[PDB]
């Protein structure tokens, strides 16, 4: 797992490209995949 | 100014763009 640089991120099968820095949202513990206004995958829990 | 007041970079991340004015306030 690599961070802080553009990769074609492919997490849990789901994909996309961007620069992945950190996280703060603290999914309601059960929760897995984050979303925003356009839902646009605004987070992911690296599940490695 | 203070009365009339209002994400932005988020919708930017969809193709949005808000070009800045040529006449900034101070000049106006
Ligand atoms: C070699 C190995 O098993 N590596 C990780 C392990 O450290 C981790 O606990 C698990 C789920 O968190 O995923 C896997």
């Amino acid at each position: 797992l690599v961070k802080n640089k553009c990769v074609n991120f492919n997490f849990n099968g789901l994909t996309g490209t961007g620069v992945l820095t950190e996280s703060n949202k603290k999914f309601l513990p059960f929760q897995q995949f984050g979303r925003d206004i356009a839902d646009t995958t605004d987070a992911v829990r690296d599940p490695q | 100014f203070n009365k009339v007041t209002l994400l932005i970079c988020a919708q930017k991340f969809n193709g949005l763009t808000v070009l800045p004015p040529l006449l900034t306030d101070e000049m106006i």
